[PDB]
This record gives structure tokens, C-alpha cells and sequence, in this order.
């Protein structure tokens, strides 16, 4: 209803109670004035302009973001974070904080602008809003912030989900966005070594284009990545069938072959010995 | 600046 | 080496040792003459041919199957099942057997056709063997024996999951097989009112034929049943897009538009009233 | 104390008071008049004389024992058992009491000899009682009541477990008793098809005789029962070495040899074929 | 006594 199960985990004193009426939802971009003290040592001070949900990639405590989502425009305040909401049982070496450590934060929420929520938008806006984010994602990607890209790309899939009320002309657009969203996701995970997830994105992707070259391709890689040659061979082998001029498909496939030959060779040698041995164990009579 | 296809 | 650390859950008193050599395995077809006693009463007596692992659907205890796999050719035996490996917890009113209860069978393994493990089959065989099992699957489904059909269709997907030494020609004969498999599991699940699995199979199918009419059509069906309209609504919409002369696609796309229409109105009034009150509540100062 | 916070699952009304100074405790020889009803129908009429904790084997709801354990001498009353304290979920046939049912019990406690607690008795007493108990364990066993025999032989291992203020004379008199107990337990378990327990009891015993003919033997029967041929072979092979003229040891040792070589032959041909299959599969270049 | 076997 607007209560708090966190039980005093995040408490904030409001000095300078700014321009009331506001409050930022999650996905919202926001400008903040930091000032975090350990037992009371100013270790973090800056004027960040981040998107609620990525504080983690910016050395900001879980409770710190949560706390902002409760603030007003231009309002200043001070947040107290119990260890479980600060940097918990890991601390923050970068600031030399130990596991289990309370924190003090004096924040100034200058400006911000909420982020649409599935309902807030209509068919049109969704495709627009989705197309805008797809962009940010790609930026964070080349910019190298893999974790921050997953976040953008995901909104796309979440937005164009239950919203089915499309005019076919819009449905073909929505789907085209969903597909791209998935190939991208599978592309980030790949960079994060999250192969399992890479593979599940490739699938969601392939449902939309069972013959997608980047799809069949990226999955094939995530398999080989986890020493799953048979499956990797399948996808690559299959990619050339569709895209013979494909360079990597041809090189990777070959690699699966190499791995599968040694593998068979090893087991064959293994079953051979397993035999002799058994035979000898039998000769005892 | 992505891939061929 | 896999030996009976079930702690007497199943114990067989070999009455008349049968020839020997090899013996029934998971999925093998066994000719058998059985008869079971609750505490002494003969609640079951018959001779039948069933597939190992298909037992539950022929009113046979989980334990009774395991025991048969350890039987040699014409072996005669007496199997004592501990209440846990024989209608444990559940029971079997049909035979009048209380939830917890121990059983006793007098099995006579007459003959059997060992099934073939995956490794035992090369590309050719696996493909043939999958096609034979596809045929079996159809008889089971036509007789309304849906659970047994699943067993069949599932084998195909299994043998063909890690098989890689295929070859375009074979590789795609094997894809059409898998695709056919998922489409059928989906069809069986719908029949078994197992909508969640039905949707998963439609997905596992659409991955192979992104524009598949049955794939999409059966999934739309699963979503409708669970009342996920917006979802079913998007699937059928897509069916008519690719296949306009589609019988039930057009028919239900309407149903969805109809239940959706209702929800909207039903929810609108709700919000109208919710607002209504929030207003009268503010009128308190 | 006043435990009883089973939330009225067990409730009694003192129909008739009755002298009394103390109550029947764990394992006490209780003489009682029983009358229990379901709905209002009578299913149990009788005047049983049993040991407390022995009720399970005598079609008596768990709850009925804790109730009796709270009576006077010639006291009368009635117990109302909530489903969870009487046949509960498994219900109870031969009395046909549906799962999750309630009961009514009108019990008259006549006499009863409380079971001495380990603390109450000195060295010799423990030895005497250890005897008295075994005698019973013996009867119950030769009488086919293996579970109740378990109850008895255990009391012995209990009482004698810690207490070590035994004179070198009682030290071994008691050790004999212990050994006896463990051997007998293993014997019951084997009857009860509880082979894991059988083996644990043989071990507790061999930790006292490590040469014992029966323990070494019974443990081989248990391994053999669950297809632990090798382990069995070891125990029979050893019993023969210490006792050449041991009947079953030789035959059983034979069973193992048989089952083992046939086992060997089987697993041999497997690798043989598995090997072939790899070869042909390897030839594919 | 314990016998049988």
C-alpha cells in the first residue's frame, strides 16, 4: 500500500525538503548529488546522471537507488543504509568497506524524469519507446558496458510482450523489434560469458526467425563456448547450409570436428582398455 | 556499424 | 554397478531361472504373464505386451517394471513390492489398494525385444528408428492414449538431440522429424489439458519452423485455454496473416477480441470507481 | 513442563477419577480397556495389554499412546484425537477410517508397570533388565513379531550405551549383552527386508567381535540381498576362512561367484560393442 | 537361547 517490509533498512531524514510532488519510478533517468560516508569518512562524492536500475554498475548501493525512488524533485535528504542494503557481505574494496557495514548518504535529487510503464503507453509509443532504447543499448554495447546494455534491451522485450493490440502493420514492426532485441541480448551475454543465457536468447530469437544467421550463429558459439561440440556442430553446420559464404561458420565448424575426433579417439581408447581389463578379470578361474 | 548478412 | 540400494523395495524370488544373456531394458517391448496380490487376494491377472516405461498407463507399479528389467528370457519369479514402489501414497481404487500398501506379483517374462540405446544407432538407423516411433505415436494418439503417445514422440526428440554426424540430407530429414515431434507433443498436451507444456512444445517447434501453422495455431490454443487472451490474440492474428483461409484462426481471433473487450470494460468501471472514492476521501480535512 | 501444546490434537475428559500417584511412561507394560469410535461408529472394542510405544503394531493411533501416558491408576476417560494424531493421512483400512479423520476413545487404565529409566537403575540392575528385555525380544521374534522385537533389543543398546561404572566383571558381562543385542537386531532387520539397517547392526556388533560368525554372516546376507555381490563375496569368503565347516557360507559364496561372473560377462560384451560402434563412427571422415 | 542355523 506504500508500507515498508524492509523494516528500517533504508531511512531518510529530509533536510531542505525540495519542490514537492514528483518521485521517479525505476527505469527513470535521474540527476543526483552524492556524498557517502563510512563510519563517517567521505568516500564518494559526485553528480551522477544515471538510470534507476544501473547504480550497481556505478558503485552505488542497492538501498541507495531504492531510496531515490522515494524522493522529490530538487529535494535534498540524507539516507542511512543498514549493512544488508549498503554493500552487504562483500563491502566495497574500491572504498575499503568491510562485509556487513552501515552507511551514510547525503543526496540531492536535482532533476529526473519518470520512465513509461507498459500501461502508460499506447501501441505507437511502445514501438517508439522500444526503438529509442534499442539505440541506447547498442551505444552501451560498443561503449563496452555489457551489463548496462542487457538492461536496455530487456525493456524492449518486456514492453512488446502482453501488448498484443497491434494492427498487423504494427505487429510486423513489434516482432521485428523483439527479434533484434533477442539477437542483441544473446550478443551481450556472450560478452559476459553467460552462455546459458546466450543460448536462451538465441532460441527466443529463432522462434521469430527459425533461419536467422546471427541467431543460429551466436548460439552455435555459446555451445562450443561450453565445450558442447555436437550441438555447436549442428548450428554451424546448419548455418552454412543457409549461409555458405559465412566465414566463422566455416572456421568454427572445422574446430568442432577437431574436438569431436580427439573425443571419440579418447573414448575408443578408453573402451578398449575397459575391455582388456574385464577380460583379464574373467580369466581368473 | 554491424555485420554483413 | 547400479545395484539395488533401494533397500529391499523390490526383491525377486526367482522361481524358475530362465535362459539368460541379455534382458529387458528401458523402453523395450516385453511379452509378459503376471498376476498381483494385495495382501493375498488376486486383484490382477493377465498376459500382455507392453513397453517398459509405459507401465503406469496399464495399471502397473513403478516397481514392477524395474523388476522386469532384471529378468532374464524365460525367467519365472515372484516380486515383492514395498509400499512405495507399488501404488505408494496414491493407491489404486480400481483394484482396491489403500494408499500405503505392499504388493506381490508372480511374473513370467516370456519374451522381449530389447530397445536400442542411442549409441547403438548410426545416422541411418536413428532416422529410421525415429520414424517408426513416430508411427507408434500416432496409433497411441488415435486411440486416445495420450500419455503413451508422449513417450513415443519424446524418444525422437531424444535420440536426435546430440546426434551430429548427420549430413544436410540427413541433417534436415532429422529436423523435419524433430519439428514433427514437437508439434505432436504439443498436440498431446492440449489433449491432456497440460497447457503449460503445450506452449513449451510449440516454442520448441517454432524454433525450427518460425512460420509453422500448427505450431502457432496450437500455441494460440494453449494461451486461450489458460485465459491469456492478449497472447492467444497475437498468435491467431499471426496465423491469419500467414494463412488467411484458416478455419479456427479467424473463429477464435474473435473470441479473444470478445473476452478482451469485456475485460477492458470491466476494468474501466473499476478504475472509474477507484478514482471516485479517492476523490470523496480527499474531501476530509 | 506441561508440554501438551499439540493444540488440543489430543484431549481427554476424566469420566471417572481414580487413585493414582504416578503415570505410565515410555515402554511401560500397560493393561487397558479400549473403546474408540469414528463419527460415532464403533470400530475398536477390546482390553489390550501392551508396552507403550508398541501401539503402532496393534492398530492404535499414535495419539492414543501419549494420552494413556497421562492417566491415573484405575482411571477412566475419553480421548478426542484430531486427524493428525490418529491414522491421519494414511487413514486405516480393516477399520476403514478415511484419511484426515478424527476419533473418539473411551479408555480405562487398569494397572501398569512403568519402564525404568536409565538413571533409575545401577550397574547390576541395568544388566538384569537388559536380560528381562532380551528374553522378551526373543519371544516376540520366534513369534514373528519382528518390529516389536526391535523395540526390545534396542532398549538394551540404550541402557548400556553410556554408563561405564562397570566392574571388569560387569564390563564384559554387559559387553556380551550389547553384542547379543546388535546381532539380534541385524536378525530382525533381515526379516524386515531392512538391509541397510541389517548391515549397520552387524557393524556395531563386529566392532565388538570382528570375528563373529553370525555378524560376519548376516552382513553377507544383507549385501547379497541388495545385489552387493562383491561386498557379499567378501563376507562369505571371510566366514569360510574363520569357519570352514559353515553350511550357508559356502553355498552363498557360490551364488556370488555365479552372479558375479555372469555380471562380468554382461558388462564385457557391452564395452566390446560400444567399442565397435565408436570405430565405425570414427571411420566417418 | 539363539539357535535356528
Amino acid at each position: 500500500g506504500s508500507h515498508m517490509e524492509e523494516d528500517g533498512g533504508i531511512i531518510r531524514r529530509i533536510q531542505t525538503r525540495g519542490e514537492g510532488y514528483a518521485k521517479p519510478n525505476e527505469g527513470a533517468i535521474v540527476e543526483v548529488a552524492l556524498e557517502g560516508y563510512y563510519k563517517d569518512k567521505l568516500f564518494d562524492q559526485r553528480e551522477l546522471r544515471f538510470e534507476i536500475g544501473e547504480g550497481e554498475n556505478l558503485d552505488l548501493p542497492y538501498g541507495l537507488e531504492r531510496a531515490i525512488q522515494r524522493m522529490e524533485k530538487g529535494e535534498h535528504s540524507i539516507v542511512y543504509l543498514k549493512p544488508s542494503y549498503a554493500f552487504g557481505s562483500v563491502g566495497k574494496e574500491k572504498f575499503q568497506i568491510p562485509p556487513n557495514a552501515e552507511l551514510k548518504y547525503e543526496l540531492h535529487l536535482k532533476s529526473f524524469e519518470k520512465a513509461k510503464e507498459s500501461w502508460e503507453m499506447n501501441s505507437e509509443e511502445k514501438l517508439e519507446q522500444s526503438t529509442i532504447v534499442k539505440e541506447r543499448g547498442t551505444v552501451y554495447f560498443k561503449e563496452g558496458k555489457y551489463k548496462q546494455a542487457l538492461l536496455q534491451y530487456k525493456k524492449i522485450v518486456s514492453w512488446l510482450e502482453y501488448e498484443s493490440s497491434f494492427s498487423n502493420e504494427e505487429a510486423q514492426k513489434a516482432q521485428a523489434l523483439r527479434l533484434a532485441s533477442h539477437l542483441n541480448l544473446a550478443m551481450c551475454h556472450l560478452k559476459l560469458q553467460a552462455f546459458s543465457a546466450a543460448i536462451e536468447s538465441c532460441n527466443k530469437a529463432l522462434e521469430l526467425d527459425s533461419n536467422n544467421e546471427k541467431g543460429l550463429f551466436r548460439r552455435g558459439e555459446a555451445h562450443l563456448a561450453v565445450n558442447d561440440f555436437e550441438l555447436a556442430r549442428a548450428d554451424f553446420q546448419k548455418v552454412l547450409q543457409l549461409y555458405p559464404n559465412n566465414k566463422a561458420a566455416k572456421t568454427q565448424l572445422a574446430v568442432c570436428q577437431q574436438r569431436i575426433r580427439r573425443q571419440l579417439a579418447r573414448e575408443k581408447k578408453l573402451y578398449a582398455n575397459m575391455f582388456e581389463r574385464l577380460a583379464e578379470e574373467e580369466n581368473k578361474a | 556499424m554491424e555485420e554483413v548478412d
